[PDB]
RNA sequence: GGCUGUCGUCAGCUCGUGUUGUGAAAUGUUGGGUUAAGUCCCGCAACGAGCGCAACCCUUAUCCUUUGUUGCCAGCGGUCCGGCCGGGAACUCAAAGGAGACUGCCAGUGAUAAACUGGAGGAAGGUGGGGAUGACGUCAAGUCAUCAUGGCCCUUACGACCAGGGCUACACACGUGCUACAAUGGCGCAUACAAAGAGAAGCGACCUCGCGAGAGCAAGCGGACCUCAUAAAGUGCGUCGUAGUCCGGAUUGGAGUCUGCAACUCGACUCCAUGAAGUCGGAAUCGCUAGUAAUCGUGGAUCAGAAUGCCACGGUGAAUACGU
């Protein structure tokens, strides 16, 4: 299979999706630095896996920090091999 | 190898889908997982159901699986006891009850599936393959479908060399979306390398 | 007099947008007549979830969703000064059709 | 009639049809049965050999008005006649048409 | 009667005048030799323009904000062959075949997700 | 071919007879652009005088000296095949093939408008500058070089 | 296996039947024009067909059916002079569907044919302007390092976790682009100058400072509604008249801001210092066919973060194509 093996991106910006949307209107004063937090603020260096910081572009097919759209995690070099799939809005090839 | 898959280029054709819908932009890497996982684990332990073709399809939020077999025999089994005990394996990793659906298909001729199925099962019975593949070819051009292509790889014997040969009969418009060609690539795992066999059917028009 | 081509895009969208659309649009002075009991109607873009070979199922999306009454006659400044500033109703489109 | 005309198309329908015309207008005749003629009338031998020639192949009898400076070898109804004089061929080719036309009885 | 019309070229919003007398020339808060007489854009912004009825000729208060130069130029010539149908209500096809309101090519054609240029090898010939 | 033709006949200026200056933008007529040089020639030389240091009088045509080539590229079928050839310049092409070749390159080299490009360039001339001088050094390659074949 | 580059958006590759030849084979597909062309038509012992091309796909050149929310504000009330509110959706803009270019026509060249030319019709004349579409093959081409994959080792391991570095280090050369070498430019002043996009883990409106970096505060939005976003080369205003220059910015510190636990090798950004080589570049060589070159920037994806790369948008804007 080798899609668990290569997941590493998949369990590292997941968690927090909605974990700060209808929080920072609410608690912007936590959110923002009301300068210095600088022993709250470094609690993201306990976890050394898993963080907003460690966003590399999630792909199970190959695991590789390439080939990620926030839109719609879309290829975007895979395309050479899948152009006739139309999976290809705003971003296309350069020939034209 | 500049040829593409017709499947992936009949996207936007009335044919059935793989992995398609419009949902909201935070439910994408659940929806591919569960996806994924359906796909995968619903056709494993089908080997001996020989089952025609299934899809599944989320439109939004929704799973509205389709289930065509091929021979009833080979799929009834025990009286339906393993397809009761798929469609309960398929519900509890989804978590829903999923409408499942069966739908009875028949004449084993135009079916690029069972013809590829066959033609790897004769190659790997150490027989000859030109007369079974001429022969596939006359009795799909017999039953209609009036355009018909079929591939096979080499590593034939035990020598290392390959070669590919067509013994195309029809018409097999693959550049026109508007032909609604079927295909299945097919392989198999012979005593010398594993044989590919390709096989496209022109089975009329809209 | 007042038809509306509802474009339809998801359900969490569309359970607030079904009101939240002109709720903003009325608060003393607008002509609005309100809610209407608006029975089940399947209104989205010109796209079928799954065509086959069955031209009867004619598989489509479904969504609730009400189409826009506004009908105005004389808003005030204060009642329509945030007719389109809404924190919610994600899909918003008042395509009025004469 | 069903399909051509306002089904899927017009413009790409209207192109088909106009180059379709000229196919529609060749083998007026021809192609309203079968085929497999028992004689032909050919009105000249060295400018049409070929037909001659396929007749001779397939032993069907040619009642062609031979040309004087043709080959009549092919012809086994050659008539030493003329391919000038448009009048002339037009009064043979009346008198066959009458007489075929009341040779049914 | 007052002649009003928006016009635009490539998404523009103008706000075109066009009623007798009226001397001053406000053209988005310019001046008349700022940006059609004795400077760069004395003419090529006009030339369109110098078809059709003299810019000094009518009044022009035109707060264009959109386009280029020659943008806004096509911008003010689309606003004012359809702002003056009601001085002649006969123009939507007169001026319709003269050649005057239509989309004129002399602009960057419109591109679905294209190259740089979207007809030809951007500034990067090396392959 | 037996028998060639000469230039076909053509109008002075009435305004001053320039032939060079009619000659600089009439070849480059596109968009109806007449009018707009005929509009800034007479604006930029009435301000030129202070712009640039020296009216557009006398000081228009002393820079283009080296401008008048003495041999030119012609295609001449000769042995079988094209060849240059060069012989004397031929008023035919002595000053006209020069001539279409000036704002080849002075066309839109840094402004947005052909206001200033067309004087300005030219006027240039008088500071070791512009592009219509250089223009001459290409064509020696081919002229004086292979005598031995030409 | 699949995919890609290669001849190559090149006009191509074959077959059935018929015909010619004892035969291998040839014709079809050798010729004329369109010519981009096995596209098309004509002639033709060839007739047709299967794959490639064209159109059938997307955008754009005009108008129309349907239609106005935030967008335009024709006309109506003042103008909360920005068209803000209703309101008209005439209509700019927008889209659910179409037509309009199709040798359609006048005349001539041309075997009368095809085709071409001169003209007219229309916004659009001989695919109106661009793309998606890469054949038989093709090179033991590359890819087992994207994946899968036959065979070759072994599992206390040429397996791996962790902690520093390295792909950017130098003794040089090469390929690419950027910066410039300026006055067609530089300075500050006034000035109207875009679009496609992106974004509830985000831009961050506004408010205060930092020459600035960005920070303290912060609405807005689920985006025809809130931000990037003001446009730039340009013009008039004084300037140096070619000054190794107010050009150019590498380059060797400091003060510092932010991203990030932590950034000399291996973060970005701002101010002062830095004012070097380079003043259009030899041998030579390469890219260029109308919006062409030439440029000016704008942003988006990539972004913990780090473009001169890449993608995408506009602002303007010429000649060369006579010729095989």
């Amino acid at each position: 299979a080798k899609q668990s093996m290569k997941a590493r991106e998949v369990k590292r910006v997941a968690l927090a999706d909605k974990y700060f949307a209808k929080r920072a209107e609410l608690k912007a004063i936590i959110s923002d630095v009301n300068a210095r937090w600088n022993a709250v603020l470094k609690l993201q260096t306990l976890p050394r896996d898993s963080s907003p910081s460690r966003q590399r572009n999630r792909c199970r097919q190959t695991g590789r920090p390439h080939g990620f759209l926030r839109k719609f995690g879309l290829s975007r070099i895979k395309v050479r091999e899948a152009a006739m799939r139309g999976e290809i809005p705003g971003l296309k090839k350069a020939s034209w | 190898g500049q040829k593409v898959h017709p499947n992936g280029i009949r996207l936007g054709i009335v044919k059935p889908w793989n992995s398609t819908w419009f949902a909201n932009t935070k439910e994408f890497a659940d929806n591919l997982d569960s996806d994924f996982k359906v796909r995968q684990y619903l056709t494993k332990e089908l080997a001996k159901a020989s089952v025609s073709r299934i899809v599944i399809e989320r439109p939004a939020k929704s799973i509205r699986v389709t289930i065509h077999t091929a021979r009833p025999g080979i799929v009834i089994g025990k009286k339906g006891e393993d397809v009761e005990k798929l469609r309960k394996v398929v519900a509890d990793i989804a978590g829903v009850p999923a409408q499942i659906n069966i739908a009875e298909v028949r004449k084993p001729e135009l079916d690029a599936k069972l013809v590829a199925d066959s033609i790897t099962s004769q190659l790997e019975r150490r027989v000859m393959f030109r007369r079974a593949m001429k022969r596939a070819v006359q009795n799909a051009m017999r039953l209609g479908a009036k355009g018909i292509k079929v591939e096979v790889s080499g590593r034939l014997g035990g020598a290392e060399i390959a070669r590919t040969e067509w013994y195309r009969e029809g018409r097999v418009p693959l550049h026109t979306l508007r032909a609604d060609i079927d295909y299945n690539t097919s392989e198999a795992h012979t005593t010398y390398g594993v044989i590919g066999v390709k096989v496209w059917i022109f089975k009329g028009e809209i | 007099r007042i038809r509306i081509r509802l474009k339809a895009f998801d359900h969490r969208l569309i359970d607030q947008a079904t009101a939240e659309i002109v709720e903003t649009a009325k608060r003393t002075g607008a002509q609005v007549r309100g809610p209407i009991p608006l029975p089940t109607r399947k209104e989205r873009f010109t796209v079928l979830i799954s065509p086959h070979v069955n031209k009867d199922a004619r598989d489509q999306y479904e969504i609730r969703t009400h189409l826009r009454l506004v009908d105005i006659v004389e808003p005030t400044e204060k009642t329509v000064d945030a007719l389109m500033r809404l924190d919610l109703a994600a899909g918003v489109d008042v395509q009025i059709s004469l | 009639q069903d399909g051509t005309f306002d089904k899927l198309t017009k413009k790409e329908a209207l192109m088909r049809t106009r180059e379709l015309e000229k196919l529609e207008n060749s083998l007026g005749g021809i192609k309203d049965m079968g085929g497999l003629p028992d004689a032909l009338f050919v009105i000249d031998a060295d400018h049409e050999h070929i037909a001659i020639k396929e007749a001779n192949n397939l032993g069907i009898p040619v009642f062609a008005i031979v040309d004087t400076n043709s080959d009549p070898d092919g012809v086994d109804f050659v008539i030493p006649g003329n391919d000038d004089a448009i009048r002339a061929v037009t009064l043979y080719l009346g008198a066959v048409a009458a007489t075929v036309r009341e040779g049914r009885s | 009667n007052q002649y009003y019309g928006t016009g635009r070229r490539k998404s523009s919003a103008a706000r075109v005048f066009i009623k007798p007398g009226n001397g001053k020339i406000v053209i988005n808060q310019r001046s008349l030799e700022q940006y059609f007489g004795r400077e760069t854009a004395r003419m090529v912004v006009r030339q369109p323009l110098e078809l059709v009825d003299m810019v000094e000729k009518l009044d022009l208060y035109i707060t264009v904000k959109g386009g280029g130069i020659s943008g806004q130029a096509g911008a003010i010539r689309h606003g004012i062959t359809r702002a003056l149908m009601e001085y002649d209500e006969s123009l939507r096809s007169e001026l319709r075949k003269a050649g005057f309101v239509t989309r004129d090519a002399r602009q960057v054609e419109r591109k679905k997700v294209g190259l740089r240029k979207a007809r030809r090898r951007p500034q990067f010939s090396k392959r | 071919r037996r028998r060639v033709i000469g230039q076909r006949k053509i109008l002075p200026d009435p305004k001053f007879g320039s032939e060079l200056l009619a000659k600089f933008v009439n070849i480059l007529m596109v968009d109806g652009k007449k009018s707009t040089a005929e509009s800034i020639v007479y604006s930029a030389l009435e301000t030129l005088a202070q712009r640039s240091g020296k009216s557009e009088l006398e000081a228009f045509e002393v820079a283009l000296e080296n401008v008048r080539p003495t041999v030119e590229v012609k295609s001449r079928r000769v042995g079988g095949s094209t060849y240059q050839v060069p012989v004397e310049v031929r008023p035919v092409r002595r000053n006209a093939l020069a001539m279409r070749w000036i704002v080849e390159a002075a066309r839109k080299r840094g402004d947005k408008s052909m206001a200033l490009r067309l004087a300005n360039e030219l006027s240039d001339a008088a500071e070791n500058k512009g592009t219509a001088v250089k223009k001459r050094e290409d064509v020696h390659r081919m002229a004086e070089a292979n005598k031995a074949f030409a």
